[PDB]
């Protein structure tokens, strides 16, 4: 299966990840929460790429 | 191949990626179904690859669970499309 890194940030924490078509789809962090502003932004980035974020599971993360 | 029209980080320093990240959100599939507290760990090869080890807590089982894959990019290492096969 394809692995893509779609988008990263500048300092590597942060990452949306893609396999081989838009029903494959992971957000990524450095750190096991994120803030707010970063899951608008991926979603924001997710969603203009044609990706359906209605799809997303949260995995629950010490935090 | 990367699905039509999406980005592909295409300045990616490979060195800087790897380590541990923390999986926030996912799609579901029947592979991670179920599974909490999900890493994914990379270290790079000598033969240029990447070993993944993706963990996470199995509630169901009660045990910690976790699975190696081996990734190869696509074209140029600058160019984050790889592709990973799980043994």
């Amino acid at each position: 299966g394809g692995y893509n890194v779609i988008a990263l940030d500048r300092e590597y924490r942060h990452a949306l990840v893609c396999g081989p078509d838009r029903d494959y789809l992971w957000i990524l962090s450095r750190t096991p929460t994120i803030s707010d502003e970063v899951k608008q932004e991926m979603l924001a980035v997710a969603t203009r790429e044609g990706f359906d974020v209605s799809k997303f599971i949260w995995v629950q993360q010490p935090g | 191949t990367p699905p039509r029209g999406v980005t592909v980080v295409n300045n990616f320093d490979c060195k800087r990626y790897l380590g541990t990240w923390y999986e926030i959100a996912r799609f579901d599939h029947r592979f991670e179904r179920g599974l909490e507290k999900v890493t994914a760990t990379y270290s790079l090869r000598d033969d240029g690859g990447l070993n993944v080890i993706n963990k996470g807590y199995n509630p169901d089982r009660g045990m910690w669970q976790q699975s190696e894959g081996k990734a190869y990019f696509t074209g140029a290492p600058t160019r984050a499309a790889l592709k990973v096969s799980f043994f």
